[PDB]
């Protein structure tokens, strides 16, 4: 059985997808991870580095401007689905 | 045994009971498991707590001859005892570069529980 | 004598502050007025370039 | 002589139990063991100093007694003082033996 | 009959043998290349003389 | 004065009891270290030899 | 002191090579994106 | 969000969470022991998967079992460790005739159950001084803790004592 | 002890990311208490050298003094009531080398016991 | 040809690396964002003579002439932080004793050579600002105000 509550990150996609990629195991990677629900973001590695050197600006700020500045990490997301016209079948 | 083998011309199969018999006065009477150390080589630095419950002081326990022992020998170089001169004079016999010779090297390293040392 | 400590004072250690750290210093002082552009840097600080 | 507050600092009191043992025992290596039933002990000794605040070492060259005559040159023993003297130069008692030199 | 002791006994078999494998290897290679050396004229050196690195300037005073 | 004697006596054994056992304990690991890895070179040296 | 165990950097190096049987070290180049 | 109708749906997807993911943790463990002390068939799956890491090779794949109907229910019921029984059996351990747990395990956890602990947080402190301005601080004991609750957190959270709990158990299976 | 005296100059830089220091077993322990305070960012052993990095903020590093109090040709000591007259009303951080293990001077005074001054991190006069 | 020395070392520039311009424009623009929107604001482009493709006017406000003597180190752009609130200067390396203690921010745009060789000018410069190309600021903000 799942452990670690997977079944939640499951029973939340869009439709009935967890089910089928529970009981099929079907391998998923690229961008397809973040159009199908699992993740939110697209930092690069690249990112986390940076992130080290330029630390001791944040809490000059208030608490609510330091996540607008976090926001200019993100990336966009390519146009790229394999799943496009087959969720209506699963 | 190994004699035997040897002058017949069995080189690969006397080779075998060469290290059989090192490692049995070295290791001590736990020699059956034909493996490497399973975690237990001791003296590591940042040795794992899991592995030290597990033995007792049954692994205190020294090898060596009947009337020395393997600290006597670290101490005096004209020391020794007849199962390393056995397989000593093998490795010569049949030369530096032979195959068999050169699988049985590295064979002591890795039942030794010591490959992979800087 | 002079100048014969590789590690002391020959190697100064004096802060670094941007014009966002050195003007909230002057206003609060009372030395000098708020700009109006005072509040226009403080939602985007700009970014450290000495760690970089 | 030491002043009254030279006697709690640590640099004072951590010198006087180097130097202090049981019984007033003392720890040396012998040098000298041509003369019978006899054998010097040189021991070692340590003082500190309140002016630059640093422990020197000095060594104290005394004579022991020893019954079985065991004790042969440059072996560490131990000493302890009596309340009395016997003989021109003997001064001491042997207790033990630490050390042994091969022959 | 026991399952979960019978899977270290494969464990560690199968680590012995790459172990083995990769130490020949390494002795191989390692005992190769002191050959060679040990075969060939010593290189001479023929390169600017040692004349400036005699005297050094150290820390001045104390 | 009796009384404090004896109130004074049991002071003494509790502690000398309780730096008996620090000082065994103590002692007992580090012996424990250096066995561990003397037995590792002795083992080691004569791999070498060979 | 030759005999001695400390940890370097080769002899981490060696042991999880020897672990992939007859995995290794790879390097990655920077990201140039002309959408950025 | 940092307008305040914006503000607002944010707390509504905050309380279904947090509510979505207790009961489905809640769930979760109850067919992980039960899946466990009843299926036989995992056993034959949990070697082949890890015999079959090294190499191919050595991957088998077992025969599982024959399909059988369940009524998906008895996987699902809540299981308590509670000692009144005076009303014929009320609880009776987990279940009425189910898998029953060690004694061992009613020093730590009193319940079988996954329960929601309250975790502090704002940092704990020593000098009378800064324990003022804690939260949660009580004035009937001048303390910003329970030593009694705090006692039993760390233990759970040790490594040391566990291996020692792990290796006893396997000496026994080992020799016996 | 000699070792440990060179690790001064090492982590007292300025325009620097990481240097080298030579290998030692008392070396490393004293590393781990400097770490806890947040005075080095991080530290690896590379073998017969080990590398720390420094750490900085807004261009000054965050070590701006060191003191070295003991030295291998003497040895200081001080008792528990006597370490308070020496440190008070400071923010200091002085290594004291118990029997117990390495900690600092806060936490020598706790246990009452006799340590030894070692070395001065962010102190003045 | 050349008969001088050859170099070994090859020194990286990690100030404008390529990855590190993402965040320097969306940092950038975020400012300029909010300044622009209140009113009564003016700039002021700062350059050198040698940038014949920049047009300059004849007079600047600001400007004070000065003598040879008693001239340590004058500032020259000393009463330009009341008219002005954003100065984007073009050759830092030439302004720098000027804009060292000036009380508005300073847009900058150098080169990653100059920036290595003289990094000096990163105290005084507030917001950094990439060049691509790296070789003219006279024909670089050009093509960047005459994009598509």
């Amino acid at each position: 059985i799942p452990d670690s509550g997977m079944s939640f990150v499951l029973a939340n996609l869009r439709g009935s997808l967890g089910v089928f990629l529970a009981l099929t195991g079907h391998t998923l990677s690229g961008p397809d991870l973040i159009w199908s629900g699992l993740c939110k973001h697209w930092i690069s590695p690249e990112a986390l580095p940076f992130l080290e050197l330029t630390a001791e600006k944040q809490l000059e700020v208030s608490e609510r401007e330091a996540a607008v500045l976090l926001e200019e990490h993100f990336l966009d997301a390519p146009d790229a689905y394999s799943l496009d016209d087959w969720e209506e079948v699963i | 045994k190994a004699a035997r083998l040897f002058h017949g011309g069995a080189y690969e199969e006397a080779l075998k009971f060469a290290v059989f018999a090192y490692r049995l006065e070295c290791q001590g009477p736990v020699e059956t498991r034909r493996a490497a150390a399973p975690e237990h080589v001791l003296g590591k630095w940042r040795d794992e707590e899991a592995a030290l419950l597990a033995v007792d002081s049954s692994h205190d326990k020294v090898g060596g001859n009947g009337t020395e022992d393997l600290f006597d020998q670290m101490a005096c170089a004209r020391a020794g005892w007849p199962a390393r001169t056995l397989l000593m004079a093998m490795y010569m016999a049949l030369g530096a570069k032979h195959p068999a010779v050169q699988r049985s090297r590295a064979e002591l390293e890795v039942l030794l529980g010591t490959d992979g040392f800087v | 004598k002079g100048a014969v400590h590789y590690t002391g004072t020959n190697f100064r250690r004096v802060q670094r502050l941007d014009i966002v750290d050195r003007m909230r210093a002057l206003v609060a002082q009372g030395l000098v007025d708020a700009p109006l552009w005072l509040s226009a840097a403080e939602r985007a600080p700009p970014m450290e370039l000495s760690n970089l | 002589h030491y002043k009254t507050w030279q006697r709690n600092t640590a640099g004072y009191l951590r010198t006087f139990m180097r130097n202090k043992l049981p019984n007033n025992e003392m720890i040396g290596y012998v040098i000298n063991d041509k003369h019978p039933k006899s054998i010097r002990v040189a021991c070692d000794r340590f003082m500190y100093v309140m002016r630059y605040k640093k422990t020197f070492r000095y060594t104290k060259k005394v004579w022991a007694h020893d019954e079985e005559s065991e004790a042969r040159l440059g072996d560490v023993v131990r000493i302890q003082p009596l309340g009395y003297r016997i003989g021109p130069w003997k001064n001491y008692v042997l207790v033990r033996v630490l050390h042994k030199e091969p022959r | 009959e026991s399952f979960f002791l019978s899977l270290c006994e494969l464990e560690q078999k199968k680590r012995t043998e790459r172990a083995i494998q990769h130490s020949q290897d390494l002795w191989k290679k390692r005992t190769a290349a002191k050959d060679a050396h040990s075969e060939k004229t010593p290189e001479l050196y023929d390169g600017p003389f040692w004349l400036k690195f005699w005297r050094r300037k150290k820390r001045p005073g104390a | 004065l009796a009384e404090v004697t004896e109130e004074e006596r049991q002071k003494q054994l509790q502690l000398y009891l309780q730096e008996k056992r620090e000082r065994r304990l103590r002692r007992e690991e580090q012996l424990q270290r250096i066995y561990d890895d003397k037995k590792r070179r002795a083992v080691l040296k004569d791999r070498m030899r060979i | 002191k030759h005999l001695d165990h400390v940890p370097t950097e080769r002899a981490r190096q060696l042991a999880e090579q020897r672990s992939a049987f007859e995995p290794h070290l790879r390097v990655k180049l920077e990201k140039e994106k002309f959408l950025r | 969000p940092f307008t305040l109708q914006g503000d607002c749906r944010k707390q509504i997807l905050e309380a279904v969470e947090d509510r979505l993911v207790q009961e489905a943790l809640q769930l979760e463990l109850r067919a992980a022991l039960r899946l466990l002390a009843w299926s036989t068939d995992t056993i034959d799956g949990l070697r082949s998967e890890c015999a079959g890491r090294l190499n191919p090779e050595y991957a088998y794949r077992p025969q599982w079992k024959q399909s059988q109907r369940f009524h998906k229910e008895s996987y699902l019921t809540p299981l308590q460790d509670f000692f009144p029984t005076i009303s014929s059996s009320r609880d009776a351990a987990s279940h009425r005739a189910g898998p029953h747990i060690s004694p061992s395990c009613a020093y730590f956890f009193p319940t079988p159950e996954f329960t929601v602990t309250p975790r502090t947080f704002f940092p704990l402190s020593a000098h009378p001084l800064i324990r003022r301005i804690h939260p949660d601080f009580d004035e009937e004991t001048g303390n910003d803790h329970n030593p009694y609750a705090m006692h039993k957190l760390q233990m759970q959270w040790n490594h040391s004592l566990f291996i020692q709990e792990r290796m006893q158990a396997l000496r026994h299976f080992r020799n016996v | 002890m000699q070792r440990a005296c060179e690790m001064v100059v090492s982590l007292l830089r300025v325009d620097a990311l990481s240097q080298r220091c030579p290998f030692h077993v008392l070396n490393v322990q004293i590393l781990d208490l400097l770490q806890r305070e947040g005075l080095i960012r991080g530290f690896k052993v590379d073998g017969t050298k080990i590398d720390i990095l420094l750490k900085h903020y807004k261009g000054a590093p965050v070590i701006r003094n060191i003191r070295v109090v003991s030295k291998p040709s003497r040895d200081i000591w001080l008792t528990p009531h006597e370490l308070k007259f020496r440190t008070r009303f400071n923010t200091g951080l002085w290594i004291m080398q118990t029997s117990c293990g390495v900690i600092s001077h806060r936490d020598c005074l706790r246990m009452g016991i006799g340590g030894k001054m070692l070395m001065a991190i962010n102190n003045g006069y | 040809m050349n008969f001088n020395r050859i170099p070994t070392r090859l020194s990286t520039h990690y100030v404008c690396d390529p990855y590190t311009t993402l965040m320097h424009y969306r940092r950038t623009f975020k400012f300029l964002q909010a300044l622009k929107a209140k009113p009564n604001c003016r700039a002021l482009c700062l350059g050198n003579k040698n940038q014949v493709n920049i047009s300059w006017p004849k007079h600047f406000d600001g400007l004070t002439v000065v003598t040879s003597a008693v001239a340590a180190q004058s500032s020259i752009l000393s009463s330009a932080s009341v008219y002005y609130s954003l100065i984007i200067c073009l050759d830092p390396v030439l302004f720098a004793k000027h804009l060292y203690r000036i009380n508005v921010p300073v847009l900058g745009v150098c080169t990653p050579r100059e920036i290595h060789e003289h990094p000096e000018i990163l105290k005084v410069i507030d917001y950094l600002l990439p060049a691509p190309c790296s070789r003219t600021d006279a024909a670089l903000r050009q093509l960047l105000q005459r994009e598509f």
